[PDB]
């Protein structure tokens, strides 16, 4: 076989050079995907006996077989296979490291047998537990026999406008591990048992006294200054009296207290904690009696060297759960500060899945087929307009951003996110939980596309139309598959949900694209039928399921050229290429603060600084304080340097 | 029953619910005096849905109406709903009144919508419903399974994942 | 260099396994593409500057520099520039061996910078006209520019929903050669001047007395026996009276004369060549006393050993031209039997371009925008239905064939063609004659793609309708651009269309897919405005496009696997790809009877048989007759042998 | 003129129509007595429309109105109409009557739409027109060419396309 090694050679002479050439890498991933093409599986048949061990007694596979074959013999001829094998040397690499799976005879399976497995395995969690096919079929007045449901489930993630979670694209249907990416505990130091997984650990160590893992401390502990500076990151769930003494009278002293007693003040939040503090100081129980100005600085200059501390909103976190939490507080995140869930008295999981939004332009093309954008079937999202009036630039590629095929893939997402919980929660209590992060990438590559910059107003306009009408359509697909598997999350009742709150209602200046007559509807329905999920809308940085997909980090402008350091005449006509450290980071701030009332949970909001302001440790602290200012949950979650 | 399918199907851990095929386990005890009583003839266990297979097999199993008996369920998934079990277990128990039912359900069927329903009309029907601890465990592996000496070995997140059930069922049954 | 030995040596490794592969002759093709990619020109300014001895006077480019760039960047990116690339190994090996042009400083042109010179003499002969330019905007009310004339034809040309002719596509402003590719004469034997030239030559031998040339002579010459048997073809203008006599009395016995006398027979046809014939023999003018069965045995046998004779019916070629011709008539065709004018007093030409039908199908993408369905600026082109319903079957890959961008397609066919005779004619009598051919491809791809087999009812409806309409609006354009242009082909009075005539009026049980009012409409304007073209549609083989587009070989059934030596099972669902073979010929000759009258030229009707019938020389015999029978021009082209 | 020039210029094969620049040489000959005398001072050639050029050149050609004076134009492109020029020859005819024009056009400039028009206008004008055979494609050779000495040399098809456009020309005449 000499052509084997002529296609590594290839390979190599094409990738050392595909950082500046377009063209090569494109072809390094079409010659990788050539090379394995012979040590992967070519039929189901094929597929269904090396991994036998796996499936010999899955009845979905066996008994469609015939038709899993005519499908994927369909795709692998379809344009969506011929976008997925040019999506660079990085995505085919990603997929023959990590997501193809590897049986005992070492033929490892192909692409199309990945994506048939992963929609084989949503279409047989579907159609077995009867009322997540229900709902379905309830939402998608299309479907009937469960070969149709893996249709379904295979558009949408073929055309990859739901982008899974590393755990469930790696183990669905193959392993009997966690399918939740993201895992949240607080100890009252069990978290051994997860620290073996391959899932992501936010601990709280606030109560602590005097994979990757994330760990969380409250500012006034004792020993936060050696929390601060020491594999694990750090984690502050800052109080609003942090930012309310440091932006008046700076000069004012903060106090530290031992866990040993501590009064509430971990266990509660808001005006309270305040009096609770203030009550704290003035009985004499404060261990420290540092200024808050040093441990601001500090707080920055920590996060400038590294991107260790992760600053968190108590408040915000807090009082817009769908809880009171008012008596109990949680202070602990996920790894990447973009889960909240209490966690003392179980450990808290999320499963997460992600929307390429440039998928969820007009022109972009579809696996997805054309008579489905009709016949949806739910009388709350035929009435949302579609194709997103936002007047797009002169130099936009794309062409409305039809804001219609975005809620078939959040609903497709939760649908899939339902099945992940059902089939892979480590644990009955997060699997009655059912904690959804519904995250996008891609949304630079939606504005650049649209020929606009991060920062235009049409921009933040279609910014705040995204999250707003894929949070209403997470609510709507959660309440319906609720009502059908009468799976409903434990404290729904006697909760915010139920007497009519939307985690939009606690905010300021909040302008809808919903005429608020639809979101009564939607709020009626929650209340007689209820919600299957707890949390719905979760922004992940994603940087693993983006990468084989081309899809830009998350929500993020690009930062991963030299668009700044370019003359001026092509300058103008690549603006739109800024990177995140060009953009203010007033605006990026704004811009989060606008989507914010419209995702439930937190967002990973990272601030992107250069060389010339993060060394003057003056700007962050600004940056910091008017994020507080604006209410956001995530005030930092990395300091990006350049 | 052989061993290496009596711990595949009655582990209660929620990764491994992605395989279902119900293992009923039964065994008859007399009220004499006031004990129960065992008998190894009527020691059992049937396979696949086993409520009702058990429901047919149960008139020619030598009962007697004079003598009340009661038989208890090692069942690995919790009795369903809507494909009707529920409704003849409730049936038959509510004819045969000298027959007590005891179901001790490793794992909650919940994958039918109506399980709750179905764990309510069972407590309905004058049989209680429980969830297996790790003595039921023991006691299925001593006495059903063909162990031939090899003592039982325990799963990890046994007693995690059968105090979780059995909340549930617990919170299930008080409605 | 490292790379370009890997490139060469993976080419041969792929294309030696090509023929079974359909993965590996793309992956040949992309990887030719990218060894050649140095040594092409990569920007407009390098293309003008290498080739400027070409370009240095041509104010088009001169003065378009900067949009050109942008475009061809543009297209660079374009999905369009993707599937030329993936098109396979013959079609980049056709690319870099024939029609990329290479200058003197040894750098060829890159693909597309060949598109961008093909559009670019197209719309720089439109704006230098300054009647096709008006004739162009009043059928395409939405170009104002020159810039975007250049829009217009880069998009038809690039997606190949047009392919020009051989001799354009390599020598469209690079070159002053002729752009007609196929020449006929009849000298009265001047003919030297074309054999010089590359362009195929059909010369009418019947006067002879006792690059690629046809050699026409009707039966009645004396030295007919010589002619059959002997670089150069053989045709056979065949009179009614040889099928008649052959028909009933086989016996019959035929007559030959020598050309010294001859009577009027070559001038003349129709029932007075009967009168001319009959008279000839009772005056005992004849030469040759050979029996009709056996010529027409000789005539079978040396069609079946070779597809040397060409046979053409006199009566169908002469009295559906649109001259009277009945006191002159015509005995020579092009080298391919498809063209049919009149040779004697001057050299005719034609210009041919080939229309891709697979790009006329709805599912299929083009570069051509979507905004140019709509404003079509041509009213009775405005008014004809689309979608050409014909009910595909299930295995159907395209769904519904447009039937309007098929009319788009025939508009732009028709401009080009108009250009490339207005600026590479190379007589001025050729000029103003303005011959065009529009012949099809992919006629078969698209009955396969719509799960038809070739010879299905709605495969012969979808036939009729495709000639009809391409007929019509090449008819309508031509009419355009002659009123536009001030320039009617000098005949044009006193002739068919002047008084009322489509060329369809002279058949019989033709079926209209036009409601017989539009007709009427195109009629009143051809006589108040008239026609810039005499000849409209014209069946080429088109062998050299079909290469490098992969659409199939002109409108015959795939020739160039083994289906009928394949398993039942991979039968009936692979039933489609029958070869021509596989068909009935009765069947295929009634289909190109089917489309004979919307076909003003002749066909290139070639006859498929297999070595079981076509040794046994009387079911050859037969076609023939009921191809006569049917009126058919080209009665046969090649008898093709499997 | 000059060599590489005249014969680009004048070459009247369709296949060069792709270059177009109008050349336009011209000469003067006075009606003296009954024949038309030719002088060197007033032969020349212009560039590019070289008709109006011509047309704003010839008042300051010493011209004398008492003798009628006649001038032949060997132009390469024959005279064209949206741009004006062939109605500015008539009407410099119209006026000046002591002028006769004879133009000897290489090819038929057919980019223009009113070219048979402009011809029409032109023959009403009195001025006629034909198409440069062989003795006048020489004649312009070795008059207004730089030629040094070097022989007419005939390009391929010359005959032929002279024919043909003096065809067109004389059908489009009699109309
Ligand atoms: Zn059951
Ligand atoms: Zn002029």
């Amino acid at each position: 076989h000499v052509e084997h090694e002529l296609l590594s050679k290839l390979i190599d002479e094409l990738k050392v050079k595909a950082n500046s050439d377009p063209e090569a890498d494109v072809l390094a991933g079409r010659l990788l995907h050539r090379l394995k093409a012979e040590s992967v599986t070519h039929t189901v048949a094929e597929y269904l006996e090396v991994f036998s061990d796996k499936f010999y007694d899955e009845e979905f596979f066996q008994m469609h077989r015939d038709e899993l074959e005519t499908r994927v013999s369909a795709f692998a001829q379809s344009p969506a296979y011929e976008r997925i094998v040019s999506s660079g040397y990085l995505s085919a690499l990603r997929y023959y490291d990590t997501y193809l799976y590897v049986g005992r005879s070492g033929k490892q399976e192909s692409v199309q047998h990945f994506y048939m497995r992963l929609a084989g395995f949503c279409a047989s969690t579907t159609c077995l537990y009867a009322g997540l096919r229900a709902a379905l079929q309830r939402a998608r007045p299309e479907i009937e026999s469960d070969m149709e449901v893996f249709d379904y489930y295979f558009e949408h993630l073929t055309s990859q406008t739901v982008c899974c979670s590393t755990p469930f694209m790696r183990f669905a249907g193959v392993e009997n591990s966690t399918l939740a990416s993201c895992i949240l505990t607080t100890p009252d130091l069990h978290l051994g048992r997860y620290l073996f997984q391959r899932a992501g650990v936010g601990v709280g160590v606030t109560g602590a006294g005097q994979v990757s893992v994330a760990a969380y401390m409250e500012p006034w502990h004792s020993q936060i200054f050696k929390f601060l500076e020491t594999g694990i990151f750090t984690g502050l769930f800052v109080p609003e009296l942090f930012f309310k003494l440091f932006r008046d009278t700076p000069w004012s002293d903060w106090y530290l207290f031992d866990p040993k007693d501590a009064g509430d003040l971990e266990r509660l939040y808001g005006e309270e904690f305040e009096r609770e503090y203030y009550r704290l100081v003035t009985a004499g129980k404060f261990c420290g009696r540092v200024s808050i100005k040093s441990l601001m600085f500090s707080i920055v200059n920590c996060a400038v060297k590294a991107g260790s501390p992760f600053i968190l909103l108590k408040e915000a976190c807090n009082a817009h759960f769908w809880r009171d939490l008012q008596g109990e507080a949680m202070n602990a995140a996920n790894l990447c500060a973009e889960v909240l869930q209490p966690s003392r008295k179980s450990v808290a999981t999320c499963n997460l899945a992600n929307i390429c939004l440039p998928r969820c332009l007009v022109n972009a093309p579809l696996a997805v087929r054309a008579q489905r954008a009709d016949t949806q079937g739910d009388e709350l999202l035929l009435a949302l307009p579609r194709l997103s009036v936002t007047l797009p630039g002169e130099g936009a590629v794309g062409d409305g951003f039809s804001l219609a095929r975005l809620r078939d893939a959040t609903q497709c997402a939760t649908f899939v996110v339902a099945c992940s919980i059902l089939q892979g929660s480590p644990t009955y209590d997060s699997r009655d939980m059912a904690s959804m992060g519904l995250g996008v990438q891609g949304l630079a590559d939606v504005f650049a596309d649209l020929g606009w910059q991060y920062t235009d107003p049409p921009s933040r306009s279609l910014n705040k139309e995204i999250f707003e009408h894929m949070y209403f359509t997470a609510l709507c697909t959660s309440s319906l598959i609720g009502l059908h598997t009468r799976k409903i999350f434990p404290g729904f009742k006697q909760s915010k949900y139920a007497g009519g709150w939307f985690h939009w209602h606690d905010w300021a200046g909040t302008d809808l694209s919903i005429p608020r007559e639809i979101w009564s509807r939607l709020s009626e329905r929650i209340v007689r039928d209820g919600l299957f999920n707890s949390q719905f809308i979760a922004l992940m940085p994603t940087s693993g399921c983006a990468q084989v997909t081309g899809c830009s980090d998350a929500f993020y402008p690009f930062y991963a050229g030299r668009v700044s350091c370019l003359p001026e005449a092509l300058r103008q006509r690549y603006l739109r290429f800024q990177t995140a450290f060009d953009y203010n980071q007033e605006d990026l701030i704004q811009m989060s603060r606008d989507r914010a009332p419209f995702v439930d949970q937190s967002q990973s909001h990272s601030l992107f600084l250069r060389e010339e302001d993060a060394a003057r440790a003056s700007t962050l602290a600004n940056l910091l304080v008017r994020s507080y200012e604006l209410g956001l949950k995530t005030i930092m979650y990395y300091c990006r340097i350049e | 029953m052989d061993p290496d399918t009596f711990t595949f199907n009655f582990n209660n851990d929620p990764l491994v619910l992605r395989r279902r095929q119900t293992y009923l386990c039964y065994e008859v005890e007399r009220l004499d005096n006031g004990t129960w009583v065992l008998m190894d003839q009527h020691m059992g266990f049937l396979c696949n849905h086993a409520e009702l297979r058990f429901l047919d097999l149960v008139p020619s199993l030598q009962l007697d109406p004079a003598q009340i008996y009661r038989v208890t369920w090692f069942i690995s998934w919790s009795p369903c709903f809507s494909w009707g079990c529920a409704g003849e277990v409730r049936a038959f128990l509510q004819e045969n009144t000298h027959v007590r039912l005891r179901i001790f359900a490793a794992r909650i069927y919940d994958y039918d919508p109506l399980y709750k329903e179905a764990l309510q009309m069972l407590r309905d029907a004058g049989a209680q419903v429980s969830i297996m601890t790790y003595d039921e465990f023991e006691y299925c592996w001593d006495t059903f399974v063909y162990r031939q000496g090899c003592p039982f070995q325990p799963w990890d997140g046994l007693e995690e994942h059968s105090q979780a059930l059995s909340g549930r069922l617990r919170a299930i049954l008080q409605n």
